C-alpha cells in the first residue's frame, strides 16, 4: 500500500509511534496465521508478538521496493514452523465446529498446513505464498493439491 | 478410471482448468459415483476450513507489542 510504505519511512527515521499503525493493520491476520498453525492461544499471541518485534528490529533490512506484508508473513511463518518442529519430542536428537476443524488442521505436516492456511484461511495468491515460503509457484501448487487430499481424509466425516 | 482425473479435479479447484479439460472432467463425474464422491469430499473439506477465517488478535495486542520494542 501507499499508506504502509509511508509509515515504514517514518519508522526508519526514528518515529516509533508510526509502527502502531503497522501493527493495527496486520495484527488480526498475523495472529490468525499463528493460531491456525499452532492451535493454542498462548503460543499464538507469543509468536505473533515476536514476529512484529522482530519486524521492527530488522526494519532497516527491509527493501522498501518489495511488498511489506510478504516480508512480515515470512517472519511469522518461520517462527511458527520453527515452533511446530521444536514440539516434536525427538527434535534435538537430530463437537464444536471450528475447534474440530482446528484440531484436524494440526494433523497436517507443516509443509501442507502452511499452504492450506495461507490459501484457504488467509486468502493469498500462489505467487505470494511462494514468495513467503521461498519456493516456486509450481511447488506451492503441488503442496496445495497434497494438502487438499490430506484435508479430505480429516474433514469429509464432519 | 483414468488415473489422470484427480489432476483434473485439482486444476478445477485451482481456478486453472482449461475450457476443453473442464468438459472432459464434467463428463466423467456424471458417469462415476466414486469420482463424484471424491470431488464432493474435497469441496466439503475446503468449505469447512474456509469457515474458520474469523480469528482476530486479542485485546490490547498492539499495546503489548509496543512495550516489548527496544
Ligand atoms: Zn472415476
Amino acid at each position: 500500500e501507499m499508506m504502509i510504505k509511508k509509515r515504514i519511512k517514518q519508522v526508519k527515521k526514528g518515529d516509533q509511534d508510526a509502527f502502531a499503525d503497522i501493527v493495527d493493520i496486520y495484527k488480526d491476520k498475523i495472529y490468525q496465521l499463528c493460531y491456525r498453525m499452532l492451535g493454542n492461544v498462548h503460543e499464538a499471541e507469543d509468536i505473533a508478538q515476536e514476529a512484529f518485534i522482530r519486524a521492527y528490529v530488522n526494519i532497516d533490512s527491509f527493501d522498501i521496493n518489495r511488498k511489506f506484508s510478504t516480508w512480515l508473513y515470512r517472519i511469522a511463518t518461520n517462527l511458527t514452523i520453527d515452533r511446530i518442529r521444536k514440539k516434536k519430542p525427538d527434535y534435538y536428537l537430530d463437537l464444536e465446529l471450528s475447534n474440530t476443524i482446528q484440531q484436524k488442521i494440526l494433523k497436517l505436516p507443516d509443509k501442507y498446513r502452511t499452504v492450506i492456511v495461507l490459501k484457504y484461511i488467509d486468502e493469498l495468491s500462489l505467487i505470494e505464498i511462494g514468495e513467503i515460503l521461498n519456493i516456486p509457484v509450481g511447488t506451492v501448487k503441488t503442496r496445495i493439491h497434497r494438502g487438499r487430499e490430506a484435508l479430505r481424509k480429516q474433514l469429509r466425516d464432519l | 478410471c483414468p488415473e489422470q482425473i484427480v489432476q483434473l479435479m485439482h486444476m478445477h479447484l485451482d481456478g486453472d482448468i482449461l475450457p476443453k479439460d473442464e468438459h472432459v472432467l464434467n463428463e466423467h463425474l456424471e458417469t462415476c459415483e466414486k469420482c463424484r464422491k471424491h470431488f464432493y469430499e474435497m469441496e466439503k473439506s475446503i468449505a469447512l476450513v474456509r469457515s474458520t477465517s474469523h480469528v482476530e488478535a486479542p485485546a490490547d495486542f498492539t499495546a503489548n507489542v509496543m512495550a516489548k520494542l527496544p
